[PDB]
């Protein structure tokens, strides 16, 4: 079950990764509601 | 015991002296390699030596040196070179990984060369060092009775031996185990395996096991015909109902393959079952009789309209032309739909008087949506307005051939030689606008009747009045083909609509032919991508509007990541704005399986300088979400309800409608607020016009079919993807561009009853179950678990999600089989006890037969 | 045996994801050429 578990943790080191979306679509929201 | 100098005393004579070197080696290989490492090369030279006879024990230290030198794949070679010392029962975290490292690269092989040859896992097609752990590990999965990593790592092998010959030695024939267990390869397998044709194999080894009936699951034999499609599957299952003898179980199986099944399977349900014989009772039942006299008959029952709050609403104003007729026109023959009640177009006067030329379809096209599921008055309906009684007009007489369309699709074989008689009439040319708009609906008409099924009479009738080139009925043969084309196809019609397309340009023409060469291709996945790739390099605005719904039915069902990407490209590198919300809504059609992950996607383009996109995501969020859970896709919905653009609020108020049906009643507290917003948008002129057109229909969801009925698309109750259902979503994405096409929208409302009928033929009985249930069906538009039983489980309307939690009280003279089973359209529990007075009540059923 | 299924239905959000913040880089391209229109 070992396998599982180890493959699921990538998913969680992704997550951090998708915390960089939030940053860049707050950015890109600021030139949408300025033009 | 320091395995530094031995290593290099490997090079000279007397080998007998080496086996007592490496023995004391053994020892410090997981302490010692970091350091001998430099000697690593001498080992792997004398494996290749043939005057070397220690590669048994000399393995076994080399695979130690390059897993713990970071290489995974080094150490599976290495650990079967001897295969001898190689233990894989020994419990350690040396050979965990080397396991888990060698089937990983086993399930890369395995999705390759199963292409060219299904039996490669008995050939050396894959070199035996790849399938020696491999197979040793499911031997020790056995042993240690656990199915889950047994038969989850068979999945992703693709190998047959493993399914087939360690469930016979499982058996545990209760006999529910063996229903689990296929319930966890038919699950597990859909998500890994990626070739439909590993898993076609699965279904019909599964087939054998069950084929003897011992009281085993008929809905796990049924998913199996319903995916492979197959006629001899299908025979099959009643071939075994004449051995053992019941009428419960012969039942259950009769109602629910009718209608799961395409209009190809129903021919040898009935034509070839005749043939070899059958049962005189469930003949009339693959007929698909029975099916539409249960929803005709549990709505009349329970029907409450509630026309207090839709005569505000239809009285608000007679202008806006037939934009504000045609809200209150479709959707209030949403809510008399199946119960038969012309009272909008009889009792109402005015409101059928102040329609305009082309607005006199939906006001007969109502009727459809109304008296869908009459097989015998159905054409009464519309006998006056029939070829040979004239009518008030030919504008409104184009209506009523479409209005036989909506109720006898799917039935209309009849119909289908009397609708194509008049389209040859009209086939010759047209002098007047009016006279296609005959043809229309009568093409129209024909292609839902002949919907599942392929016919080339209808293809050839409908292909000559595309030669014509109308401008009205241009759309109606395009979309009549499509509808007899679904499934594969026909490859040849592929090519040919697709240069018709680019030869004749036209608004109302390729934007139909775009449409129908995405239903000609559907489940084809792969297979449709040749016709996919043309559509997105060419650069026009309609061929464009097309590869989405192509992408967005062929890949629907299980999802892929192949079509979210192409989905995701268009929607942005593209500018035209119809393009980019015909993207955001086939993204929908793949996700119906996990409706979890919608909304998250849905509030990243909720946010956009685009009102066109914003607005497919709307009504795309209400697809999946339907039927199903999460009922945070609402708050998703609240900014969209305050866009100041006129059609971004119309399909918002739809896509609110389709998931707050039944989550009045302290279930969703948002019910409160669009309550509210049915009377005040309408009724306010500082609104937006199709803001207000849009919320009558949103009103005309939620009390279609009388409260009852819901839209249910991909559930356990079918097991595959509906085809009436997702077609008919597909129709409402076209509004004001051309017509509205809202009256498609009916195939997907069924209602919600729990019934156990009898275990012979139709009864509809009267009985009470008093098990936990939430307060649903006594709520209506007025002008935690506690054990607790409810008013009356039986039919009313409730929810389907929340019954999970209802039970079948065995007190009466039934007894309950599946425990909820929870199936509203076929229904029929089973009868211990029959022939006995169960307080029948006969319904209007016989009307509708 | 959720913790299989669910798996890898989570790697649909980190396929879209991972192209979708590429999406709104070439977005802020055009919002760049839209401001200097502006100006």
């Amino acid at each position: 079950e070992q396998k599982i578990q180890e493959t699921e943790l990538k998913i969680r080191s992704k997550t951090e990764n998708v915390r960089r979306l939030e940053a860049q679509r707050n950015a890109l929201n600021d030139k949408v509601r300025f033009i | 015991t320091t395995a530094a100098p031995l290593l290099a005393l490997l090079r000279e004579n007397q080998d007998s002296v080496k086996t007592y070197a490496l023995e004391s080696i053994n020892n410090v290989v997981d302490q010692l390699w970091s350091e001998i490492s430099n000697e690593l090369p001498d080992i792997e030279a004398l494996y290749d030596d043939d005057t070397f006879s220690d590669r048994e024990m000399a393995a076994l230290i080399a695979s130690k040196v390059y897993y713990n030198l970071g290489e995974y794949e080094s150490a599976v070679k290495y650990a079967l070179a001897a295969k001898d010392r190689f233990d894989i029962d020994e419990k350690s975290q040396f050979v965990e990984t080397i396991v888990s490292k060698s089937i990983e690269m086993y399930v890369q092989e395995a999705s390759k060369q199963y292409t060219k040859d299904e039996q490669f896992y008995t050939k050396d097609i894959i070199d035996p060092k790849l399938t020696s752990i491999f197979e040793r590990m499911i031997e020790k999965c056995l042993k240690a009775s656990e199915l889950k990593l047994a038969l989850g790592i068979a999945l992703e092998g693709y190998r047959l031996d493993i399914i087939e010959s360690a469930l016979k030695s499982k058996l545990d024939q209760s006999t529910s185990e063996n229903v689990k267990i296929i319930n966890y390869l038919l699950t597990l397998a859909i998500t890994t395996v990626t070739n439909s044709k590993f898993r076609s194999s699965i279904l019909r080894k599964s087939f054998d096991f069950l084929m003897n009936m011992p009281n085993c699951d008929y809905l796990t034999l049924n998913k199996v015909v319903v995916n492979l499609n197959d006629a001899g599957l299908a025979l099959q299952l009643f071939k075994k109902l004449k051995e053992e003898n019941d009428e419960g179980l012969s039942a259950q199986i009769a109602f629910d393959l009718v209608s799961s099944a395409s209009q190809q399977l129903l021919e040898i349900l009935v034509t070839e079952l005749t043939a070899q014989g059958y049962d005189p009772a469930l003949l009339n039942i693959l007929s698909g009789l029975p099916t539409c006299d249960y929803y005709n008959t549990f709505l009349l029952n329970n029907k409450n309209i509630d026309i207090g709050l839709l005569n505000k609403s239809k009285s608000s104003l007679d202008g806006k032309f037939s934009l504000f007729h045609t809200a209150v026109s479709v959707a209030n023959g949403f809510m008399h739909a199946g119960t038969t009640d012309n009272s909008f177009i009889k009792a109402n006067l005015p409101w059928l008087g102040k329609a305009q030329n082309w607005a006199k379809f939906t006001a007969t096209a109502s009727l459809g949506v109304i008296h869908k599921g009459n097989l015998l008055e159905g054409k009464k309906v519309m006998a006056p307005y029939l070829p040979g009684s004239r009518a008030s007009s030919r504008f409104i007489k184009g209506g009523s051939l479409y209005g036989l369309g909506l109720i006898y699709a799917g039935f209309g074989r009849d119909t289908t030689d009397y609708l194509k008689n008049i389209i040859v009439e009209n086939s010759g040319t047209s002098g007047d606008e009016d006279v296609d708009v005959l043809l229309h609906g009568a093409s129209l008409g024909i292609g839902l009747a002949a919907m599942g099924s392929a016919n080339i009479e209808v293809y050839e009738a409908l292909k000559e009045v595309l030669y014509n080139d109308s401008a009205t009925s241009g759309e109606a043969a395009a979309l009549g083909m499509g509808l007899c084309m679904l499934g594969t196809g026909k490859p040849e019609a592929i090519h040919d609509m697709f240069t018709y397309s680019q030869e004749t340009q036209h608004g109302n023409i390729t934007r139909g032919l775009a449409v129908g060469l995405a239903l000609i291709n559907y489940g084809r996945q792969e297979l449709a991508d040749d016709l996919i790739t043309k559509m997105l390099a060419s650069d026009e605005s309609l061929l464009r509007y097309g590869g989405a719904f192509t992408i967005a039915l062929a890949y629907a069902g299980t999802g892929n990541n192949s079509a979210v990407k192409r989905l995701l490209h268009v929607a942005v590198s593209d500018s035209n704005d119809d393009v980019r919300r015909a993207a955001v809504i086939a993204l929908g059609f793949v996700l119906l399986r996990d409706y979890t992950t919608v909304p998250r996607i849905v509030q990243l383009l909720s946010k956009s300088h685009n009102a066109h996109v914003r607005c497919g995501t709307a009504f795309a969020l209400g697809i999946a979400c339907a039927g199903k859970g999460l009922q945070s896709a609402i708050d998703v919905l609240d900014p969209l309800t305050k866009d100041p653009v006129d059609f971004v609020r119309q399909a918002a108020m739809i896509a609110l409608s389709m998931i707050l049906i039944q989550q009045t009643e302290k279930l969703n507290p948002q019910v409160a607020d669009i309550n509210k917003n049915f009377l005040s948008v309408i009724t306010n002129k500082h609104q937006e016009g199709l803001a207000k057109f849009g919320a009558c229909v949103a009103q005309g969801i939620m009390n279609a079919g009388g409260r009852n009925v819901t839209i249910q698309l991909e559930n356990a109750d079918t097991g595959t993807l509906d085809t009436k259902s997702v077609v008919g979503l597909v129709m409402f994405s076209q509004f004001w561009y051309w017509f509205p096409l809202a009256h498609f929208l009916s195939l997907s409302f069924t209602p919600t009853t729990v019934i156990g009928i009898r275990g012979s033929d139709q009864a509809i009985p009267k009985f009470q179950m008093n098990c936990y249930a939430k307060e649903d069906a006594f709520s209506y538009p007025r002008m935690k678990y506690s054990s607790k039983p409810y008013k009356v489980d039986n039919m009313t309307r409730i929810l389907p999600q929340q019954s999970r939690y209802i039970s079948f009280i065995k007190d009466d003279r039934f007894v309950p089989v599946r425990k909820f089973k929870g199936n509203n359209g076929v229904v029929v529990l089973r009868d211990r006890e029959p022939k006995e007075p169960v307080a029948l009540i006969e319904t209007v059923r016989q009307m509708k037969d | 045996y959720f913790k299989l299924k669910k798996l890898e239905k989570e790697y649909e959000l980190l396929t879209l994801q991972e192209d979708y913040i590429k999406d709104e880089q070439r977005h802020l391209k055009r919002e760049l050429k839209r401001a200097q229109e502006e100006v």
